[PDB]
């Protein structure tokens, strides 16, 4: 037949598409929580030698 | 006399008969009618998944 083929393909197509969406934002997600963290680390260090500068 | 014994029976053999065929011909008629509903059925059942599928 033909209406099923490509019915099933565009649904198949939809999902490969959505997974990979998923997988770019989740890395991305990673990256800048890693990234957050180390301006976290950074900051706290940043604060005590303004506190001592203070003193 | 005798051949009109002879034509009686030969034409009630003749009704006989056609009233036989009458009834095979109601008989493949009624099958005919089933299977003309089996395909409408499948094709009305087809569009549905065709609809179905095209609006998901």
């Amino acid at each position: 037949m033909d209406a099923i083929k490509k019915k099933m393909q565009m649904l198949k197509l939809d999902k490969e598409n959505a997974l990979d969406r998923a997988e770019q934002a989740e890395a991305d997600k990673k990256a800048a929580e890693d990234r957050s963290k180390q301006l976290e680390d950074e900051l706290v260090s940043l604060q005590k030698k303004l506190k001592g500068t203070e003193d | 006399s005798d051949k009109l014994k002879e034509a009686e029976t030969r034409a009630e053999f003749a009704e006989r008969s056609v009233t036989k065929l009458e009834k095979s011909i109601d008989d493949l008629e009624d099958e005919l009618y089933a299977q003309k509903l089996k395909y409408k059925a499948i094709s009305e059942e087809l569009d549905h998944a065709l609809n179905d599928m095209t609006s998901i």
